[PDB]
């Protein structure tokens, strides 16, 4: 389904953009920053062969993306900023 | 469920003003991974809002312990000291909020100085007294 399909597809490439911006260093290190844009490029190109598979199929390789998103997302909030009325707002 | 995956169910309930049940979200996020100082600066909010000053203070504080750079856990601790009449640390800590904003170049629009002014009042309706 191409409506799910597509927040995937944003979510990776987004996501590699993100850990490359210059903001962003010393925020991370770069073997977490290269294991990132692996996994992304990874999930990428799944979806570039695999436009016939199914429902549980697509939610595996999600499930996987945000398993090691996830805790490089967790260590961005533990460096130096962490990671943020404005600002009355959760984090 | 992940400590990441928590917060975020946390944030959308917060976005719902369900407050209560936000907190217990923040609070076992904590639990997986009591290292990560926003979850402690959120929960902090929603005892603010939930007109807990108390509370509020000590996650302040743990998140402080934690990331001593943090722009939101100075500032909700200044708000916590203001509505419990400590006026001279809380226009300490937002002071301090508004240094580590500008050096980290965040944009909180007139966020800071507004709470600044306001705390500033407050303390000369205090000193009233001689």
């Amino acid at each position: 389904d191409p409506f799910t399909e597509f927040s995937l597809e944003s979510y990776a490439f987004n996501m590699k953009a993100t850990v490359e911006d210059e903001k962003l260093q010393g925020k991370i290190n770069d073997e977490d920053k290269q294991k990132i844009l692996d996994k992304c490029n990874e999930i990428i190109n799944w979806l570039d062969k695999n436009q016939t598979a199914e429902k549980e199929e697509f939610e595996h390789q999600q499930k996987e993306l945000e398993k090691v998103c996830n805790p490089i997302i967790t260590k961005l909030y533990q460096s130096a900023g962490g990671m943020p009325p404005t600002i009355e707002e959760v984090d | 469920p992940s400590a990441q995956e928590l917060k975020e169910q946390g944030n959308r309930l917060f976005v719902g003003r369900k407050y209560p049940e936000a907190a217990a979200c923040y609070g076992r996020a904590i639990t997986r991974n009591p290292l990560v100082a926003v979850y402690y600066t959120n929960r902090a909010l929603c005892y603010l809002k939930m007109q807990q000053h108390e509370q509020a203070l000590a996650d302040c504080r743990r998140a402080l312990e934690l990331d001593g750079q943090s722009v939101k856990a100075h500032f909700f601790l200044g708000q916590c000291q203001l509505e419990m009449e400590s006026y001279d640390e809380a226009i300490a800590n937002l002071q301090r909020a508004y240094s580590l904003a500008k050096e980290q170049r965040l944009n909180f629009g007139d966020d800071i100085p507004s709470a600044l002014r306001i705390a500033k009042k407050k303390r000369w309706n205090s000193i009233e007294e001689r």
